């Protein structure tokens, strides 16, 4: 159900997206 | 595969408006310019961008701007040098009751930062000047001998290409016997000589038309040539810095020679790509530029295959920038950073199968 | 904070114009010579030119014609400058004094266009009622002739061909008609057209247009009773008079490229024609008589009258007497005989004129003096190429040929030899192999050699090392390359711990299928015992451009790095340091642990070394895009440049800045117009050795000028820019040209007034004027401890002063 707004990929865990944003951005 | 549907956007969803006037500034000469802040590439002049805006502060200013000249300028990040952009292209939809502004502009020319100054609203403007083009003369008109100077218009350009261009050599830079140098020294800083030699090196990733994909001006063919190489930011900042042509031609040359590696940019090390596979699916070159469905700016890059690199996600045809495609998303197999997609078509004979696309940011050029 | 001075030490001698009329008397017959800013005038008699007056120019003549409008005794000149100064003259004399008086000038620049490519072009209708002049595509300029036309008012006109290669005007026409040959997609093509004064148009001319010969290149206007034009291309000559046509193909010419005509005949029976090796033809038209007493041109023909020099413009003057100047060699004066000689040549040559350009390299030694310097130099190309010995009384000049093309040259004193780089060209032999066109100075020598090698009809390039006696300037050795080898630098130098001397040489191995070389060798060679050997041989990955001797260490060149080598115990070159560049280091200085690298834009670098480190470290550095052709260090701060449009610049570095980017970034604080295309620097002096000048550096160049320039002290460069002010306004420039204009700097581009640069020539002339206009000059001056009204005599001892340097 989850999904990361920048790169697209989906994802199921908050975590999971939390830590995925820190890769692309500052 | 018709190479000419990436450059139009179709995604964007059609029925543009279009404008035919442009407006120039002078050279030298100051003019205060709004920035639009979400943008944050490195434009080059005579390269397309596409734009979303949402804000409503934005939405509104791109409206005002709109009778206005329609231009805005964009800073090449601290702020030193930037690009001035012509709004062309404008629609707007209003549906799910935010303002989705689509736009696209075009670069025209290269400014340098005197003052920035921001407003209570919440937008910048700047005051910058135009920083001149200059080109330089035949480096024969300085030694020359005048009786030869009939000499110097040739027949029609037409193995046969090899002895042309061996002829001509031969005839335009005879007078360089008067010096101190050889012809083949001065052949090196030689507009027609260096454009058709970045002509041969392009039609390896392309199968394109000589006289009609490429311009016959010597800034026109150096700026569409630097806006498809896959260089860092700071190389295409040093490009951008480049006043004459000539120079900005040798850089490119000595670029696309020297570097052979694509490597993953948080990595370092971790070799992504070569040289050999890069291929060409847009007129616009191995390199173009798109927008994500929340407006994000991606310069994207094809390669027949990759490696090192782990798939997540299933296809999608959702909004995808290539017509009769899906897209998984590619992380780096080491520090898991996004790289790109991977396409695959859904519908066979097709030229190629699959392949990848690769955004220029995560790309670090290495030499061997 | 430069204070330069600058002045020639050596006139311009090569020539790129000749013309011949009655320009000084009605009864006489004048002969007028353009070398770049100098005029010449003679009078031929029967023993030959005998020099009458001579003046020089604030510009370099691109133009010059001599036409006789009605009315008046005897003809006017019309001069046009690289800088679009025009201007008509008359030569006035008046008792012992000769002077040449400004009929009309003016300024014929546009504001806005682009040069043409195959440059000016300048003609004069030949009924005298306008003047055309060719100067940016798409246009055409036209200046009315009129007595009252003073400021020389022009009007353009537009032209639909913008790649017009010729144009000129022909004889015999009702209203002033012009044909012009023309290239474009389609092909080249020859059309006329007619000029509207009073309308300022064009209109459609006698006969249509003719697709013509896909080379054709030179035009030529037969006069009166033939008229019509003649096209001269590579493969024909063609005759167009409208409904006539006339072509002939002869087999004799395709060899080269004729380049340059004359009329010899008043009514256009004949006309000579010379091609870039030499050959002087002489072309002839037949008359025919038709039978209604007019006359038509009936049939042409070609003859191969003989061999000369490289002409660059031909002239008849009359008993067969024909001046031949040439850019590259020597002008001469021949003879035409009825008979030719046993070989089958009709030409005799008569006399000679010195040409040191172009200079392509040279030395300072000091052969038997030992207190007073002497000149070497590199001189000619071709079958024209020669060392040229020059040396202080005028200048006394000796010349050496050798009959190929040299491009280096070096002193070796300990074995009292000269070292010099040459080329010749051979044909491809169809059976292999290659062959010589003439005996050269490479093949003559008493010992030869050719290197060991490692890893069609077509001109091939044969590179040598020559060895030459300093006293009988005999060739001792001879040493040749392998193929496809070109040698760049040359040196000759100790090393490291070893009391013997070497010559160094640079070679790049370039094929005609790569851009880059990407390959090459040092050698290093040793004279002895009467014999060359090889004595070292290294391979480096690219082209060695130039090389230097560094404090006992060999600094080199190669493609994008600055390489420093050591010499070692085993007799071997043993890498010491790198330092890797973004531009090709073509040119390379020293002195004392600075280095100063050049490219051919105008990118100069400054770098130093570290004994501590080992390594080199970057100083300074200035971009600015613009062709430089030469460098040199005049001291530890100031760094002089030759650039584009023949100017001159001096840039400085602040040593005392106060912050890093202050001090990394080098200040431009000399711009002068030189007018010549300096090729060469070199360190050294011609007068035998607590002065107000400080150092002394000789400058050659392409014209054959020698100049000299010095350092000044801020108040001698105070005082002799106010007398320089003071002069500008007393001195009666020729077409009243002015100084500030002509000394401006200048490009395509941009233009600044002269700043840091002395003129010598203008002080050097405060001589030459009368003692009033001294008197007057110095009215209301101060000179030096207490400053003082300033007098005549003290600026005349300052000047001989200085004067005394060169
Ligand atoms: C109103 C709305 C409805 C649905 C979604 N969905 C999503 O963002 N869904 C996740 C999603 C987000 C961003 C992107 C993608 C999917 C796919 N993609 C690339 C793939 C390659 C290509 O060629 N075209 C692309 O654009 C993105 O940039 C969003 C909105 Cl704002
Ligand atoms: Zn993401
Ligand atoms: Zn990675």
């Amino acid at each position: 159900p989850f999904q990361c707004n920048q790169c697209g990929a989906s994802f199921t865990q908050k975590g999971n997206l939390l830590r995925h944003i820190k890769l692309h951005s500052g | 595969f018709d190479t000419s549907l990436p450059t139009s956007h179709t995604y964007l969803g059609a029925d543009m408006e279009e404008f035919h006037g442009r407006t120039l500034h002078d050279d030298d000469s100051c003019q205060v310019i709004p920035v639009l802040p979400q943008v944050m590439m490195i434009l080059i002049p005579g390269q397309t961008l596409p734009l979303q805006l949402f804000h409503p502060q934005e939405v509104s200013m791109v409206r005002n701007l709109i009778q206005k000249d329609r231009t805005f300028a964009v800073l090449a990040y601290e702020a030193q040098f930037g690009t001035t952009a012509e709004i062309y292209a404008y629609r707007e939809e209003q549906d799910f009751g935010i303002e989705i502004v689509k736009v696209k502009a075009i670069g025209r020319q290269r400014f340098k930062v005197l003052e920035l100054r921001t407003q209570s609203d919440g937008i910048q403007q700047a005051k910058v000047q135009i920083l001149p083009e200059c080109v330089l003369p035949s480096t024969m008109s300085a030694v020359q001998l005048e009786s030869l100077n009939k000499c110097q218009i040739f027949p029609s350009k037409p193995q046969c290409s090899y002895k042309w261009w061996q002829k001509y050599q031969k005839r335009k830079f005879h007078c360089a016997n008067l010096t101190s140098w050889p012809r083949w020294l001065y052949s090196l800083y030689d507009a027609e000589t260096l454009m058709d030699r970045i002509k041969k090196q392009l039609r390896e990733w392309d199968e394109n038309l000589k006289d009609d994909s490429l311009p016959s001006n010597p800034i026109d063919f150096s700026y569409r040539v630097a806006a498809c190489l896959p260089i860092d930011d700071v190389l295409r900042i040093q490009l951008l810095k480049i006043g004459s042509a000539i120079q900005r031609l040798r850089c490119e040359l000595d670029i696309m020679n020297k570097c052979t590696s694509l490597c993953c940019k948080q990595c370092q090390e971790t070799e992504i790509t070569t040289k050999n596979e890069i291929f060409s699916l847009s007129l616009c070159g191995p390199m173009a530029a798109y927008v994500n469905p929340h407006g994000y700016v991606h310069e994207t890059l094809t390669v027949y295959k990759a490696c090192n690199l782990n798939l997540i996600g299933r296809p999608s045809t959702e909004h995808s920038w290539f017509p009769g495609y899906a897209w998984t998303v590619a992380q780096c197999k080491i520090c898991a950073s996004h790289i790109g997609w991977k396409f695959t078509a859904t519908k066979k004979d097709m030229s190629p199968q699959k392949f990848w696309g690769l955004t220029r940011s995560a790309l670090l050029p290495t030499i061997p | 904070m430069s204070y330069n001075y600058v002045v020639t030490a050596q006139k311009p001698t090569a020539v790129n114009g000749c013309v011949t009329g009655h320009f000084t008397s009605a009864e006489d017959l004048n002969l007028l010579i353009a070398k770049n800013t100098r005029l010449e005038i003679y009078v031929v008699t029967a023993e030959g030119l005998r020099p009458v007056k001579e003046v020089g120019m604030y510009g370099k003549i691109a133009v010059m014609e001599l036409f006789r409008p009605k009315g008046e005794s005897k003809d006017l000149l019309f001069i046009l400058t690289a800088k679009y100064n025009a201007c008509i003259l008359e030569y006035k004399q008046s008792g012992e004094s000769i002077d040449i008086i400004t009929r009309a000038h003016g300024n014929v620049q546009d504001r806005i266009g682009r040069p043409s490519e195959t440059g000016i072009i300048g003609i004069i209708d030949p009924e005298c009622r306008m003047i055309g002049l060719r100067l940016y595509d798409g246009l055409f300029k036209v200046i009315p002739l009129d007595r009252d036309n003073k400021e020389l008012k022009a009007f353009n006109i537009r032209l639909e061909e913008l790649h017009v290669i010729d144009v000129k005007f022909l004889y015999g026409c009702q209203a002033p008609t012009i044909c012009f040959v023309y290239q474009d997609p389609q092909g080249r093509h020859v059309k006329t057209y007619e000029v509207s004064l009073r309308e300022k148009e064009f209109n459609k001319g006698p006969w249509k247009q003719e697709n013509v010969e896909a080379e054709a290149s030179m035009v030529i206007a037969v006069p009166e009773p033939f008229g019509g034009a003649i096209i001269i291309g590579q493969e024909s000559i063609t005759y167009h008079n409208g409904d006539k046509y006339l072509a002939i193909a002869p087999p004799i010419i395709k060899q080269s490229t004729i380049v340059c005509h004359n009329r010899v005949d008043p009514n256009g029976s004949r006309y000579l024609l010379g091609d870039m090796e030499g050959r002087l033809f002489m072309l002839l038209l037949e008359k025919e008589e038709q039978m209604d007493g007019t006359v038509t041109l009936k049939d042409l023909r070609v003859e191969l009258l003989g061999e000369t020099s490289i002409a660059e413009c031909l002239t008849y003057l009359d008993n067969g007497v024909v001046f031949v100047g040439s850019r590259l060699g020597d002008s001469q004066l021949v003879k035409l005989n009825v008979d030719s000689n046993e070989q089958g040549s009709y030409v005799v040559a008569m006399e000679t004129f010195t040409n040191l350009g172009p200079i392509v390299d040279m030395c300072v030694v000091d052969l038997e003096r030992q207190g007073q310097g002497q000149l070497v130099t590199c001189s000619g190309a071709f079958k024209e190429g020669s060392l040229r010995i020059i040396r202080n009384g005028k200048l006394h000049i000796r010349t050496v040929p050798l009959y190929e093309s040299p491009r280096k040259i070096c002193y070796q004193e300990v074995s009292q030899c000269f070292g010099v780089l040459s080329s010749r060209i051979e044909v491809q032999d169809t059976s292999g192999g290659t062959t010589a066109l003439r005996p050269s100075a490479s093949t003559q020598a008493l010992s030869s050699s050719v290197s060991s090698s490692k890893l069609f009809g077509e001109e091939v390039e044969v590179h040598n090392l020559l060895i030459i006696d300093q006293h009988t300037f005999e060739v001792l050795h001879a040493h040749q390359f392998l193929q496809n080898e070109y040698a760049l630098s040359l040196v000759s130098c100790k090393l490291g711990k070893d009391p013997n001397t070497y010559f160094i040489v640079g070679t790049a191995m370039v094929y005609p299928e790569e851009a880059e070389p990407k390959q090459g060798r040092i050698v290093v060679f040793q004279y002895s015992d009467g014999k060359l050997q090889t004595v070292a041989e290294k391979e480096v990955k690219g082209a060695v451009y130039s090389m230097v001797e560094f404090n006992g260490k060999l600094l080199a060149s190669i493609n994008s790095t600055v390489r420093l080598y050591e010499w070692t115990t085993e007799k071997e070159l043993r890498t010491e340091c790198n330092h890797y560049n973004n531009i090709m280091a073509l040119y390379l200085k020293t002195k004392g642990d600075f280095i100063l690298v050049g490219d051919l834009m105008r990118s100069v670098l400054l770098l130093a070394y570290k004994p501590m480190e080992g390594n080199f470290e970057e100083i300074a550095r200035d971009f600015n895009p613009n062709w430089m052709s030469a460098v040199e260090i005049l001291d530890d701060d100031n760094f002089l440049g030759a650039e584009n449009a023949f100017n001159l610049f001096v840039c400085q570095k602040d040593s005392a800045a106060t912050t890093d980017e202050e001090r990394q970034h080098l200040q431009e604080v000399g711009l002068f117009h030189l007018g010549e295309f300096v090729n060469v620097f070199c360190h050294g002096s011609l007068v035998m050795q607590s002065t107000p000048t400080q150092g002394s550096v000789l400058f050659g160049t392409v014209n054959g000028m020698i100049g000299l320039v010095t350092s000044l002290s801020e108040s001698w460069y105070n005082l002799l820019l106010d007398m320089q002010n003071r002069l500008n306004k007393v001195i009666k420039s020729v077409g009243k040209i002015e100084h500030s204009f002509w000394r401006s700097f200048h490009t395509e581009r941009k233009t600044e007034p002269a700043t840091g640069f002395i003129d010598g020539d203008l002080i050097e002339s405060f001589l030459d004027i009368s003692r009033p206009k001294m008197q007057e000059v110095v009215a209301n001056l101060q000179y030096d401890g207490m400053k003082r009204e300033a007098t005549a005599d003290d600026l005349i001892k300052v000047v001989e002063e200085l004067t005394r340097i060169h």
